[PDB]
RNA sequence: UGCGAUAACGAACGAGACCUUAACCUACUAAAUAGGGUUGCUGGCACUUGCCGGUUGACUCUUCUUAGAGGGACUAUCGGU
């Protein structure tokens, strides 16, 4: 957002740039390209037996 | 063991990428069709002279990704691949066509099983899901069995006097195999066996036994009709694929290093693999991914890494 | 100069952490693998970040490397340290003979406890250095 | 006119091989295709370089106009 | 730009990623405002069935066309260094 402003000595140039959130945005991606959020895993107990669960 | 020691006999070269697949005819024997990562699929038919045990016969364009798992029907004139893009295709595999492009699947299709009649497939994807085809191009039954992906779905032969329902199982990277009935329409059992995650499930010609295997190392066989533990073999390194023959209760087991063969009940570790390659350094060596036994259990085909279907034969040492 | 970032290289340090088990060596599966785990945006990002992986897992397959240290690289570690090829006999015993101890080791012995066995050197100062 | 020949070319080089594929052995197919590999000018493969924007300050693409400072 | 060596550790901007376009798709979705195939009528030929045509007469196709959705390249596999 650029607006001039005038005034008795003479011009002021104000110029305003708002970074607005990646989750906020809604229209276009809603997170940087670069930013890669990995998942967390999750836990498995190995072995406890062959074993069977029938029905 | 006993006599036989199995010889490289052939090496079929029309690849480039990958073997991912083989499967010979459950009626006709000469046929051999391999699935490769390189979009194709060709269908081989042996002769039976020199080198040049079989030579390429139809190769069937048609597909935009890699052709992972290939069925042949039961008489042999029509064939079911899964593919990398979201999708089978039905083949003529004597005309040199495709008849059926599948469409419902929302990831790679790793297995596809067709029946026994040659009626209704079934096939697995990296999507969480099998689903049940015909052979025309319809979803019928849609299985949510696992929350991770389905790695593999092959249908188990019945014999003992028609009950109706059909039989597969369906490996997993859950950590879980799972049997099905098809007409139920349902679960079977839950073979919770494997430590790390699995690759192959493998039902045996005579149906009451199936083997799995994969990333950990250790190949678990399984009793189906009885539904009920079984054994539980080492081999080291990851396996990429398995392979029952009619012959002799044998299993032969795709390894990351080669293939090793096993007797099934009498457990005894027995026959490796291993061809020769031009240079390379240390723990590479192109790997068996696929193979498959003939109907006579006599020729052994391997598809390996290096673009080369491989082709092993049985000799008895006296 | 195809220097893979410095961005990337950090999201697949971060990947084997997490997933050391699920990168299987072949590409396509690993990009597949990274796809259904992270949320990258991009599709050449994600393409490269799989191509890193590939890479430090072929690394991984010739001997282990510095800040990919998660947890299986450890056990592996662990169990070797615990259960070392070494050691036979004591080891350090008095395996050949009583000790070639100095003189002066020898009076410091004395000096100190009452009877060891020893094997009183001759103590060449010897010349030059 | 050059081009047009070319891609001709291309076409009939493309188009044996298509139909062996189809109706033929696959043996004569692959040999084709050997052959062509020994004497390829393109022929199978389709031509990789479409040409550059002729992007400004320059009459060509990578040219220049002609700087003086005199 | 990274790897390393390191009273520096982890970060941001800039570069990269990003975007647009230029390249691939006998794999999808499509078309008488894009192109073909059979066939009607129809012009000429050789005169056997065949060759080139011209007509938005019909029927059907999507390779080229466009342009939507996707994939596809990550320096991939192997060799040394
Ligand atoms: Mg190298």
């Amino acid at each position: 957002a650029t607006r001039h402003v005038l005034l008795r000595q003479g011009v002021l140039g104000i110029k305003v740039k708002i970074m607005k959130d990646p989750s906020r945005n809604t229209s276009g991606p809603k997170a940087l390209p670069d930013a890669v959020t990995i998942i967390e895993p999750k836990e498995e107990e190995p072995v406890l037996e062959p074993s069977v669960k029938d029905y | 063991s006993s006599n036989i020691m199995l010889v490289l006999r052939g090496t079929l070269e029309g690849h480039n990428g990958w073997v991912t697949s083989l499967s010979t005819s459950a009626a006709q024997p000469n046929l051999l069709v391999s699935g490769s990562r390189d979009k194709t699929l060709i269908s081989w038919r042996l002769t039976e002279n020199e080198q040049q045990f079989g030579v390429p016969v139809r190769s069937y364009k048609g597909h935009s990704h890699i052709v992972q798992d290939v069925v042949v029907s039961a008489d042999g004139n029509y064939a079911v691949s899964a593919s990398w893009d979201k999708t089978l295709r039905l083949w003529n595999l004597a005309t040199g066509n495709s008849e059926a492009r599948f469409v419902g699947h929302t990831g790679d299709v790793l297995s596809v099983a067709i029946d026994a009649n040659s009626s209704k497939i079934i096939s697995a994807s990296r999507d969480k899901t099998i689903r049940v085809w015909n052979t025309v191009g319809d979803c019928a039954y849609v299985l949510l069995g696992h929350t991770d992906w389905v790695t593999k779905v092959r249908v188990a032969p019945k014999n003992l006097v028609d009950d109706g329902r059909i039989t597969f199982v369906s490996a997993g990277m859950d950590k879980i195999v799972r049997s099905w009935s098809l007409n139920s329409y349902r679960i079977e059992a839950d073979f919770i066996g494997h430590n790390n995650y699995i690759n192959v499930v493998q039902p045996s010609p005579d149906g009451s036994l199936a083997a799995s295997a994969g990333k950990d190392g250790q190949i678990y066989v399984w009793n189906l009709k009885h539904k009920s533990a079984f054994m539980n073999f080492d081999a080291k390194d990851e396996v990429f694929a398995l392979a029952f023959s009619p012959s002799r209760f044998w299993l032969t087991a795709a390894t990351a290093s080669g293939i090793k063969i096993y007797d099934l009940e009498n457990e005894v570790l027995i026959d490796e693999l291993k061809p020769e390659f031009a240079g390379y350094t240390k723990a590479q060596d192109p790997h068996a991914v696929s193979l498959a036994w003939s109907a006579d259990g006599q020729t052994l085909f391997a598809g390996y890494t290096d673009n080369v279907i491989r082709v092993w034969q049985v000799m008895t040492a006296n | 100069g195809r220097v893979r970032t410095k961005t990337v290289k950090r999201a697949s340090k971060a990947l084997i952490e997490k997933y050391y088990p699920k990168l299987t060596m072949d590409f396509q599966t690993n990009k597949r693998l990274c796809d259904e785990i992270a949320t990258i945006q991009s599709k050449r990002l994600r393409n490269k970040i799989a191509g890193y992986t590939t890479h430090l897992m072929k690394r991984i397959q010739k001997g282990p490397v510095r800040g990919i240290s998660f947890k299986l690289q450890e056990e592996e570690r662990e169990r070797k340290d615990q259960y070392v090829p070494d050691v036979s006999a004591l080891d350090l015993s008095h395996s050949n003979d009583v000790l070639n101890v100095d003189t002066q080791t020898a009076e410091l012995v004395n000096s100190l406890g009452l009877k060891l066995p020893l094997s009183v050197s001759s103590v060449s100062a010897v010349r030059d250095r | 006119h050059v081009s047009q020949v070319y891609a001709i070319r291309q076409a009939i080089a493309k188009g044996l091989v298509a139909y062996h594929q189809k109706f033929v052995d696959e043996q004569s197919k692959n040999e084709l295709k050997k052959a062509f590999t020994s004497y390829d000018r393109t022929l199978l493969i389709a031509d990789s370089r479409r040409p550059e924007p002729k992007k400004f300050g320059g009459r060509g693409a990578r040219s220049r106009f002609q700087k003086s400072y005199r």
